């Protein structure tokens, strides 16, 4: 028997290569059957060919076989809560995919495989079947039928060894319960093996602040129940007792502070031993250290416990490293801005000494530019040498700014073709940027407001601003109540603190006015104005060109702008007319904003917003009507509409239109008007003040990847607005706008997208306290900056 | 959306019915609020129509036979402190010697309460709570631990005479070792897939022998049930692994007399050479003394909620969690009569001696039973 | 999809880089020292004269 | 999703796609080939042309585990000048792909990260194949980047000029020399040391310098 | 347009009384109107504004009363100084001005007898044309007083006109001038002139006359 | 003219004179790490010199500095001290 | 405070500027008016200016032909009269409005006649009214001055230069058939004064630049 020709079957990936190097014979050789023997074990050990027929026409070979790979594909079915991406782990963990391993008998160990995923989630109650549609010449799609019922249930955990403490008090702490309240109907009845570590150590650290030293751990043995539900726990411990402080025996090294190093350390006598107390002021020690900054100093203590009593002298052993590591910083994420616009706020440098706190400030300040998406950095050891220390702001930038547009219903034309527009850090450049404006058939207007923060070295914020409101009932511009105007308001910032800054600067303005309407305050103001016009027409016309001085004051103690969480800003606003112009006051508002977390998880958090506002004449003067403050509209207070708000306006019968379509207009003798109309319609007046206070809200039920990208809260707002000058002369027998009496309020919810398209907010609200006649709406949206 | 998309799988229903002799209860005396939706060794006991009852949360109870008129009632639930009022929850069924009545908790607090009045003898400490309930014979008190211990105690006082530890499962899993006796000696099996033989004098290990599979992350069958006990005979002791592997090994040295290890079996109670047992699925068979050879079965009901069975009036019984209550062929499995009575629960030692039958739910509680 | 006159072997972006200036080398004078010479940076000199940018392809064979 | 074929046909299909460069459905083309056809005998080709087309419709991250793959898997192969020149150019065009060079704007403020990257790339490439011919290129480049990070440090030692730090500077300084010698912006750099140290009073110091200038005022 | 009515035109009243001068409008304006004080010689004073509002450094005695239709003022125990006439205004419709025609306010006293007087022409007014007889009534009260001319026993009251003084700020009382004017021609033609005055003070009518070639 | 708000600046390279009274001529390099640290500046254009200077500067008008520098030969041995403060 | 500067007499038909102007006050932020009385009690509002000069109210009579301006500068009122007819002839006033409140008027100035007539001025006639002894001679008696013939008005009238204050009544000037104005002052005195006093009228009428002192003597007829 001497092999004259093989069949090297073997095919997808192999050729007669790896057949006839399974072979030992060529074309002229003594055949065997330990070839069949030796081709089966090593397809078996590579995994090609699930079967092997070497068989001899003669003496001629063949090879005829089955091949376990390709897997043409997979099929995932009933995996309720299970994604395919675990599924794929488990796959991949058992080195299973397209062109891998086979044979059916395997399943057993696939379904295991698949069993002990659920083996380990906790549930034990399922199975799966694998099922094969065959595919010519090898190949399979692997379809799985996940029978997931149910997984087990948490009963009761027992404990013994708990005769100073009920068993449920000291359960209330962890995230399992045996059972859930009724103020908090919803509730987890799952187990979790890292969860009852975390409760474990939870216990142990209770019984640590609470003194006992000899607390431990015995064991913990869990209830294993026949038909798939019954988990209860059995508990094994030590209660111990506590024990009661009494000393401290501090050492190590110390570079001479020992004395501040002792400050730390200052303790009264009768205070119970805490651990807890020993770590915080181990790392208050560290910090001290990073303030003179030593990398990685070593700290120890060390119990020296007199049983005898149930007491302790605390030793400790510390060692400090060396100093003035500071080498060089990278940062990561630059993308957009540049180097400068960092450096400028890190109160460190390189080629320094350290201080660990300059860097923590620096990140403070960073945030509380705003201008990024995450933070993070590290103190990277330089290996050269145990000397110095470099460091990395590996962090991300957000892609912000924002068009403006787009407005809740209305005319055919006067709902579109307004601008407005935000980048605040212009071309990536820290330069910042509000442009706007809006072209109408009644009116037209353009505004540009830009700053520089740093137009030197120090934070000097160089700010300058514009605007043309060409309102003169645009397209018309005769016998129209017209107000064009134009002006500037230019100034600069000050870096005065850390955390406050001072505004100062200048305003020239000129306005424009014609064909006024007969209005009460109006001619108020007016005739204090020393302008005595008729009170009948709109035939009548008056500007002014003027100046003024601004200026304002701000806190900002906070942690950023993107989502803050903790801390508070508040603007202050104050500004004046100047001797030599024309026209005499002040004006000056005030907006604070407070953010309080409860916990330091950053999910239930408190705001109060306000505002406080007033100004005045001076010269026993009043204020020309459009510097009045305003309310309402969805980006200050919603449920209402903007400018809505305050007292309102009054108006005369009118003697002059100029025009008569059906006499479409109000209160005019033309008409047939007498009596005085009173009207609804608003003005804006003096004298504002305005509050909000929410409760930040956790998103329903969200992705973590937007949903750290998305914020939410329940609100109560009110505010109210009102005149001191208001009266009762001739106001009498008219609701009197007087006294900050007719008090506004409403409350709901906020709903905060963050687009990479600009701050999108959708609201809804209701009033409550309503007076006359005052518009609204809740179902809202929005894309303003509002706080 | 997520409350809505539970899942289940399900069992067999009832089939026909059988009232060839027809069943009925003697009475019903239920109890208080006692167990609720839990597991227990516990269950009732009674002697002489002295009637032995209690419950989960520390009523006590002893009661007349016949009617189940109370005698007296009392609590180790105290009316003091701040322990939930000391709420038993235990892990011990009923036993009683003497003039006196033995329960353990999962408290490890240990009542000896003298008869007649059920007030105590005392309560003691111990370590570790029962998935077997607490034996006691022989002058002796018999305690396996949850923490795989022996603890072995005065049947005078409750004092100590000894305490054995023993190897632990992996997630200190539940079952049960119910502990036995022979000739003055401690037998029980062992969690860890053992079973040794001890002397009960001072809890000397006479030998071990390992029964189970060998297979990790696959650990000992669920549906292998309970009455996973002892059972002697003359110099043999038969019992299954917490697989089912049953084995007929040495009584004194635990080496194999023969092994239905290849079975797979539920529960069971053996008799001469007939052994009427539940099977995985929760059908029936009877099986022989030598080899687990089918002497017959029934699969009529199957993945149900049953405890172990008995004999009653020369028919083999049992019930089941939903009040279905099923009185069959001790020959060939067949039905010969069904009950439905409640839906309360159980899952504990039904009571077939002194020609009566009774049992205990949860808090559908005692139905004492005839037919 | 979008490339005009089709991207088999063109450049995207600008050729600046092609454009770029030139380098200049110290003579570094006598007794003043100048520091030595590290890092990867010391460009491995050319043996050039092959094409470049839109002249330079970009294919798999 | 677009059924099974013979791979040489799907081979045959991409050519097509190829020769219109329509890259999506090149795309769509070449993930049924590889998920559909793990191994093969062109795969090779088809780990090229996937690179090929991650760089027209800009899938970068997708082509840099290509090229690893490819590295892994093909370690030893001919063509490589081609892979290596491709992955530093993948790495140029990710440091630079900004609407910013629309304005005539400078990008020498970020991160020189991948810079570097294909810095190491290409050097390791060239001395691997110094004959090939995608060097050219590569050598402008080069100097291009010598070009980007010595615009970036000078512009790190201006700001802390303006600020008035020495120490940092003369470090960064130092670096840049031993880095290179050859940029206007080192000669520009030069008399910035000068002042630094002169702020301290360095007279010695501030001789050397001004002999170096001296010499090298050029 | 608008009618500032106001009556009676001239008024009088005792020292110590109070007086309700009453002011009417015609477009029943929501209470906007003002009321100014003009004294004799002087320049017009305000009064009130809004219509019912004291100005300052002003006594309160003065009120002001009623709506758009009618309005009214008020003065409590009125003294001798306030003498001057009183008028209205309203401010309503600022485009136009309406005001009061003017309350003049003056005094009661008892009944007054002039102290009649009757003074020829001089000698010199007989040189160019024209020959001036005059008849002076001194103090007077009240304002209403019949002086008629007698020449040669022909009456005549054609030719003579009078002026009457405002009541004085003394006494109280008036005096009125009358003067007959005649051609020194026609003067030197008849003998006697003589001017009778007839007045609620006088208790008959009291004749006095002169004759020529006297003085 | 004040201006406002100088913020407070340091360099490195200091911790004291007492370490200065330990040391003189003949030392090594290694023999000052083991007590001074790193010289975060040298001679990089000669030998090896060493230059250890406390810079800072506080707010408004004020400044410190105190400076040393330090020759070694070709050995890396000390052979040359110049130490001074502020000006 | 508030002086006035205008014309004493024109012909209907003339031109003619008034200027007036404030002194205590700012004169700055008050609306300014223009209103005449007519002797025979009409009051007439004949112009309004604003602080500014962005609205200016004239009077329906009056119309355009006047001009009111305002100077802050020179704190002046300047006004026009232009198209003068015989009824302008009226007492003038230069009138303030009131700060703060609005609606109405504050201060108002002397006020200055003017009196257009194509008639000339005319020197007055003075005659001796000597005082009727006869009625009594223990008595008082009352002796006065006749101005006739004499335009335009008025003539100021006292008796030694207002040494002699003895109750003078000067009754208004009545307009004889000739245009001219003619007025008698009269004073009464003690029939004792005559022989003790001696009895001058100083009559000046400025239009004219005539002062005139004529004297009556004591005789007692």
């Amino acid at each position: 028997f001497v092999v004259k020709d093989i069949h090297f079957e073997g095919l997808q990936r192999v050729a007669v290569g790896a057949a006839l190097l399974s072979m030992p014979v060529r074309t002229g050789d003594t055949v065997n059957d330990e070839d069949i023997s030796n081709t089966i074990r090593a397809l078996f050990a590579t995994g090609n060919f699930e079967d092997v027929r070497v068989l001899r026409d003669g003496d001629t070979l063949l090879v005829q076989v089955k091949e376990r790979p390709t897997i043409a594909s997979i099929t995932f079915s009933g995996n309720k809560s299970v994604k395919d991406d675990m599924l794929k782990q488990n796959l991949e963990a058992s080195g299973v995919r397209v062109g891998e391993s086979l044979d059916r008998t395997t399943i057993a160990d696939i379904e295991k495989g698949l069993e002990d995923f659920y083996y380990s989630v906790g549930k034990y109650s399922a199975s799966v079947k694998a099922v094969v549609t065959p595919l010519p010449r090898n190949r399979v799609d692997l379809k799985l039928v996940f029978q997931e019922g149910v997984s087990a249930e948490i009963q009761q955990i027992n404990i013994v060894g708990n005769h100073a403490f009920t068993t449920d008090e000291l359960i209330s702490h962890f995230q399992l319960r045996d059972e859930v309240p009724w103020w908090n109907v919803v509730g987890d009845r799952k187990y979790q093996k890292q969860k009852l570590a975390g409760d474990l150590e939870t216990l142990r650290s209770y019984y640590l602040d609470r003194g006992y030293a000899r607390f431990n751990i015995d064991s913990t043995q869990v209830s294993l129940t026949p038909d798939k539900k019954g988990i209860y726990v059995t508990v094994n411990i030590t209660e111990g007792d506590q024990y009661k402080l009494s000393g401290v025996e501090v050492s190590g090294n110390l570079a001479g502070h020992s004395a501040e190093i002792e400050q730390l350390t200052k303790i009264e006598p009768g205070e119970l031993y805490n651990g807890t107390k020993v770590t915080k002021m181990e790392d208050d020690i560290k910090k001290l250290l990073g303030r003179y900054g030593y990398a990685y100093p070593r700290v120890q203590s060390m119990p020296e416990i007199n049983d005898a009593d149930k007491t302790v002298k605390l030793r400790v052993n510390v060692d400090a490293g060396n100093r003035f590591y500071v080498r060089k910083i990278r940062f990561e994420g630059n993308d957009t801005s540049k180097d400068a616009v960092l450096r400028r706020e890190m109160r460190q440098m390189e080629g320094a000494w350290l201080g660990s706190d300059l860097v923590d400030q620096g990140k403070e300040r960073l945030n509380r530019l705003g201008f990024f998406e995450t933070v993070d950095t590290d103190t990277q050891r330089v290996p050269g040498s145990p000397d110095q220390v470099d460091v990395v702001y590996k962090v991300k930038e957000r892609n912000t700014g924002s068009f403006n547009f787009g407005i809740g219903y209305g005319t055919e034309s006067g709902v579109s073709f307004q601008a407005g527009v935000q980048q605040d850090n212009w071309l990536g450049t820290g330069y910042a940027v509000g442009i706007n404006g809006t072209k109408n058939d009644y009116q037209t207007y353009a505004e540009l407001s830009v700053t520089n923060p740093y137009f030197t070295v120090d934070g000097v914020s160089l700010g300058g601003r514009l605007f043309y409101n060409d309102f003169q009932a645009d397209d018309a511009d005769l016998s129209d109540y017209t107000n064009k105007s134009y002006g500037t308001d230019v100034t600069l910032g000050f870096p005065i603190n850390e955390y406050n800054s001072l505004r100062a600067g200048l305003g020239y303005v000129h306005n424009s006015l014609s064909n006024m309407q007969p209005q009460v305050a109006m001619w108020r103001y007016l005739y204090s104005m020393g302008e005595h016009p008729s009170t009948s027409d709109q035939d009548n016309s008056f500007k002014t060109d003027d100046f003024t001085f601004n200026y304002g004051w701000t806190y900002n103690k906070l942690d950023r702008g993107y989502f803050p969480t903790d801390g508070s800003r508040v603007n202050l606003t104050g500004k004046v007319t100047i001797p030599g112009s024309d026209n005499e006051y002040y004006k000056v508002t005030l907006d604070t904003a407070t953010y309080v977390p409860i916990d330091d998880d950053h999910k239930w958090v408190v705001l109060g917003r306000t505002r406080w506002g007033y100004g005045d004449g001076l010269g026993g003067k009043e204020m020309p009507f459009y510097e009045n403050f305003y309310a309402g509209g969805s980006s200050t207070v919603r449920g209402f509409q903007s400018n809505t708000i305050g007292p309102k306006a009054v108006y005369f019968p009118h003697q002059a239109s100029n025009y008569d379509p059906d006499y479409d207009y109000e209160c005019a003798t033309q008409d047939g008007a007498k009596d005085l109309c009173k009207s609804d319609d608003a003005v804006g007046g003096n004298a504002m003040a305005v509050a909000s206070l929410e409760f930040i809200t956790p998103t329903p039920f969200i992705s973590d990847k937007y949903a750290n990208s998305v914020r939410t809260s329940f609100f109560w707002d009110m505010g109210t607005v009102w005149d001191t000058n208001w009266d009762s002369s001739q106001y009498s027998g008219y609701p009197d706008y007087s006294d900050p009496s007719n008090i506004r309020m409403s409350a709901g919810i906020a709903l905060q997208w963050m687009s990479p398209l600009g701050p999108l907010v959708f609201s809804y609200a209701q009033p409550f306290k309503k007076y006359d006649g005052d518009k609204a709406e809740q179902f809202q949206f929005n894309i303003g900056k509002t706080w | 959306l997520f409350n809505s998309e539970e899942d289940v799988v399900k069992m067999s229903p009832l089939p026909t019915v059988e009232n060839q002799f027809t069943p009925t209860t003697a009475w019903s005396t239920s109890v208080g609020s006692g167990i609720g939706n839990f597991y227990s060794n516990l269950h009732p006991a009674l002697a002489d129509n002295v009637v032995y009852a209690a419950d989960r949360a520390g009523l006590v109870k002893a009661l007349n036979a016949d009617d189940g008129k109370e005698i007296w009632s009392v609590s180790l639930a105290e009316k003091d402190g701040w322990f939930s009022k000391e709420p038993a929850l235990l892990s011990g069924g009923v036993t009683v010697s003497g003039g006196h009545v033995y329960i353990g908790s999962e408290k490890a607090q240990v009542y000896a309460l003298n008869t007649s009045d059920g007030t105590v003898a005392w309560q003691t400490k111990v370590a570790g709570e029962a998935l077997s309930r607490p034996v006691v014979s022989d002058g002796l008190v018999l305690i396996h631990t949850s923490n795989g211990q022996l603890q072995a105690l005065n049947e005078a006082d409750g004092a100590v005479k000894w305490t054995v530890n023993l190897d632990m499962p992996s997630l200190s899993l539940r079952g049960e070792s119910a502990p036995t006796t022979a000739f003055g000696a401690a037998v029980v099996g062992g969690d860890n897939g053992r079973v040794s033989a001890v002397l009960m004098e001072q809890g000397q290990m006479i030998w071990q022998q390992r029964i189970s599979q060998a297979t990790g992350s696959t650990e000992i069958d669920r549906l292998s049930d309970v009455d996973t006990t002892p059972v002697v005979v003359n110099g043999v002791v038969f019992a299954l692994a917490y697989n089912g592997n049953l084995t007929a090994l040495d009584l004194r040295s635990g080496q194999i007399m023969w092994k239905r290890e290849l079975g797979s079996v539920n529960d069971f109670i053996v008799d001469g050479n007939r052994i009427y047992l539940v099977d995985q699925n929760d059908r029936v068979m009877a099986l022989t003394i030598d080899g687990g050879v089918t002497l017959w079965t029934q699969s009529d009901l199957l993945h149900r909620l049953l405890t172990s069975p008995v004999l009653y009036n020369g028919n083999l019984v049992v019930g089941d969690s939903e009040g279905y209550l099923h009185w069959i062929n001790v020959e060939d499995g067949r039905f010969v009569a069904q009950q439905k009575v409640d839906s309360s629960g159980f899952q504990t030692e039904p009571v077939a001696a002194d020609g009566k039958l009774l049992i205990q739910a949860k808090d559908g509680t005692v139905y004492s039973i005839t037919r | 999809c979008s490339s005009d006159s089709r991207y088999k072997r063109q450049v995207s972006g600008d050729e600046a880089y092609l454009e770029a200036a030139p380098l200049a080398e110290l003579h570094a004078p006598a007794g003043m020292i100048l520091p030595v010479t590290s890092g990867d940076y010391a460009i491995p000199v050319t043996n050039g004269s092959g094409a470049v940018g839109k002249a330079l392809d970009i294919r798999p064979p | 999703e677009v059924p099974d074929n013979p791979p040489n046909e799907i081979y045959a299909t991409a050519q097509q796609k190829l020769q219109d460069g329509n890259w999506r459905q090149a795309i769509t083309q070449l993930e049924a080939l590889d998920n559909r056809y793990p191994f093969g005998p062109y795969s090779q080709q088809v780990q090229l042309d996937l690179i090929y087309a991650y760089y027209k419709n800009a899938d970068l991250p997708l082509a840099q585990a290509a090229i690893d793959r490819f590295i892994r898997l093909n370690p030893t192969h001919p063509n490589i000048d081609y892979v290596m020149y491709m992955r530093g150019l993948t790495n140029m065009a990710l440091d630079d792909s900004a609407l910013q060079g629309f304005f005539g704007v400078d990008r020498s403020d970020r991160d020189p990260q991948h810079a570097r990257a294909a810095f190491s790339d290409f050097s390791k490439l060239v001395r691997g194949y110094p004959n090939s011919q995608y060097t050219t290129d590569a050598t402008k480049r080069l100097v291009f980047l010598k070009d980007r990070l010595a615009k970036y440090e000078y512009s790190v030692a201006e700001y802390y000029t303006e600020r008035g730090a020495w120490v940092a500077v003369v470090n960064r300084v130092e670096g840049m020399l031993r880095d290179y010698p050859d940029t206007q912006a080192t000669r520009d750099a030069l008399p910035l040391m000068e002042n630094a140290y002169r702020q301290m009073q360095m007279n010695a110091q501030a001789e050397k310098v001004a002999k170096i200038i001296a010499a090298n005022s050029s | 347009d608008i009618q500032m009515t106001q009556s009676p035109a001239s008024l009088s009243a005792s020292l110590g009384e109070t007086v309700t001068i009453e002011c009417r409008a015609s477009e029943d304006i929501h209470s906007r109107l003002a009321w100014y004080q003009q004294k004799p010689g002087k320049s017009p004073q305000l009064l009130i504004y809004n219509a019912n509002s004291l100005h300052t450094g002003v006594p309160s005695r003065f009120s002001g009363s009623g709506s758009g239709t009618q309005f009214s003022l008020k003065i409590n125990s009125l003294q001798s100084e306030d003498v001057a006439s009183y008028f209205c205004l309203q401010y309503y419709n600022y485009p136009p001005y309406t005001f009061g025609a003017g309350a003049k306010l003056e005094l009661r006293r008892t009944v007054a007898a002039p102290s009649v007087f009757i003074f020829p022409p001089s000698d010199e007014q007989l040189k160019s044309g024209t020959a001036s007889v005059v008849c002076l009534l001194n103090n007077f009260y009240p304002r209403e007083a019949k002086v008629q001319w007698k020449v040669d026993n022909a009456l005549q009251s054609g030719n003579s006109q009078e002026s009457v003084t405002e009541q004085d700020s003394k006494d109280s009382t008036y005096s009125l001038s009358s003067t007959l004017t005649l051609s020194k021609a026609d003067y030197e033609k008849h003998k006697v002139y003589a001017c009778e005055v007839t007045h609620q003070g006088l208790s008959s009518p009291v004749t006095k006359s002169f004759n020529r070639g006297e003085c | 003219e004040r201006v406002v708000y100088r913020p407070d600046i340091n360099q490195g390279n200091y911790l004291t004179a007492n370490d200065v009274s330990k040391i003189r001529v003949g030392m090594t390099q290694q023999q000052v790490a083991y007590a001074l640290g790193t010289p975060l500046m040298s001679d990089p254009f000669g030998t090896n010199t060493w230059f250890y200077v406390f810079r800072q500067q506080p707010g408004h008008e004020g400044v410190t500095q105190q400076t040393l520098t330090l020759t070694f030969n070709s050995s890396g041995v000390l052979t040359n001290i110049d130490n001074k403060p502020a000006l | 405070q508030l002086v006035e500067s205008g014309g004493g007499l024109v012909q209907p038909g003339r031109s003619l500027k008034l200027s007036c102007v404030a002194s205590r006050f700012t004169f700055s932020n008050y609306g300014m008016n223009w209103i005449r009385q007519t002797p025979g009690k009409g009051l007439e509002w004949v112009a309004y200016i604003g602080s500014t000069s962005s609205h200016i109210y004239y009077a329906e009579t009056v119309k355009g032909r006047f001009t009111i301006s305002r100077d802050n500068a020179k704190n002046t009122l300047y006004l026009q009269m232009t198209g003068l007819r015989s009824e302008d002839t009226a007492l003038y006033y230069c009138v303030g409005h009131v700060r703060k409140l609005g609606a109405f008027f504050d201060y108002w100035g002397q006020g200055a006649m003017v009196t257009v007539s194509s008639a000339s001025t005319k020197g007055p006639s003075v005659f001796p009214l000597a005082p009727s002894s006869k009625s009594t001679s223990g008595g008082t008696a009352a002796l006065g001055c006749l101005v006739k013939d004499y335009f335009p008005e008025p003539v100021t009238v006292s008796w030694n230069s207002g040494a002699l204050t003895s109750g003078v009544h000067t009754f208004p000037a009545v307009l004889q058939s000739s245009g001219l104005y003619s007025l008698s002052s009269v004073v009464t005195v003690p029939s004792s004064s005559l022989g003790t006093q001696t009895y001058i009228c100083n009559v000046n009428h400025k239009p004219s630049n005539t002062k005139v002192d004529k004297k009556v003597e004591p005789k007692s007829c």
